């Protein structure tokens, strides 16, 4: 378990993320998705 | 597009049927999320491919503070990965089990958050059909997050016929083989409120047939410690006739919810 993923390091990060939300709609929501029909196909 | 290498894997959060869920960090943004991994071969073998793509279609198009967000998804040779909102406080059912029952403040807050999320779904003709503690997670400040859409359906026109959900949560119309609509979720909200406050669902019985019987008779027996307000809300949701059930807006506006909810909306970008 890497340091960031436990104890005070995780808690700190989680709190920062709650109070400083990023634009997930642009950061991830705008990024291309594999078409649902191609999910069980080649990658 | 994303790949697994784009994430620091922290640790497993839970096991599932088709893969595990992991605490993960997206590297570029140092942004903490959950990564659900599903194995393509096991999904195909079990014959649940179209089930999964339905769940993904529904959840990936919902944006609400009380619905667990699916940011995106990707796949590689062997795996399908779902990038999900991390819910720091974990499983609501574990918290309920830990405490036995929730106090009125906790229960009322949850009910407001639930009614708001369900209203959002119904506005889009999505019926959930399996509201119960095990399908809810909790955010940083304990905010309810509808986490699982396993029985959910987009139902624009036709009323539905599938008996689904969980025994203790089934509405009379499902048990009786009638068609159902979005008002099934009103019933399940009433069952949920009762379970929040009592720690057991209202129609608890050792047999399927006795449970069925209590449901269709609405054999509701309120424990003495319940407030008049909580009983009022539950009674207004657990109506035999779907059209008589308190609407979701009605739950949000109910005086007991107003008086006891300490609901906080998460900061938005
Ligand atoms: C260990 O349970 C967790 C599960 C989580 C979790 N689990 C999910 C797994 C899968 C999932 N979606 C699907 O499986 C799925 C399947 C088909 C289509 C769409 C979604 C949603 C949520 N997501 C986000 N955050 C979570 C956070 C979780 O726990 C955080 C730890 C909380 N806490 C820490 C100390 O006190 C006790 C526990």
């Amino acid at each position: 378990i890497p340091a960031w993923a436990s104890g005070n390091l995780l808690t700190q990060a989680i709190r920062q993320q709650y109070y400083k939300p990023i634009d997930v709609d642009r950061m991830y929501g705008t990024i291309d998705s594999p078409k649902l029909e191609e999910l069980f196909n080649k990658s | 597009k994303f790949t697994i290498d784009d994430f620091d894997i922290g640790r497993p959060l839970g096991k599932g049927k088709f893969g595990n869920v992991y605490l993960a960090r997206e590297k570029q943004n140092k942004f903490i999320m959950a990564l659900k991994v599903l194995f393509k071969s096991q999904l195909e073998k079990e014959g649940v491919e179209h089930q999964l793509r339905r769940e993904i279609e529904i959840q990936s198009h919902l944006r609400h503070p009380n619905i667990l967000r699916m940011y995106n998804y990707f796949h590689d040779r062997k795996r399908i990965y779902l990038m999900l909102e991390f819910a720091p406080r974990g499983e609501l059912y574990k918290e309920l089990q830990k405490h036995g029952r929730f106090d009125e403040q906790r229960s009322a807050t949850f009910m407001e958050e639930l009614a708001d999320a369900l209203h959002y779904c119904h506005e889009r003709k999505v019926i959930h059909r399996d509201i119960k503690p095990e399908n809810l997670l909790m955010g940083y400040k304990g905010e309810l997050k509808i986490a699982d859409f396993g029985w959910s359906v987009h139902a624009p026109s036709l009323r539905r016929r599938t008996m689904c959900g969980t025994l203790d949560y089934l509405p009379p119309e499902m048990i009786e083989g009638k068609t159902h609509d979005e008002k099934v979720d009103l019933w399940c909200a009433g069952v949920l409120c009762y379970e929040f406050l009592v720690g057991m669902p209202p129609f608890d019985s050792p047999s399927h047939t006795e449970t069925h019987r209590r449901i269709v008779n609405v054999d509701l027996k309120f424990p003495p410690f319940l407030s008049d307000g909580s009983k009022d809300l539950i009674s207004k949701l657990l109506r035999y006739h779907p059209p008589q059930r308190l609407p979701l807006k009605g739950v949000m506006e109910h005086p007991w919810v107003k008086a006891n909810s300490r609901r906080v909306l998460p900061p938005v970008y």
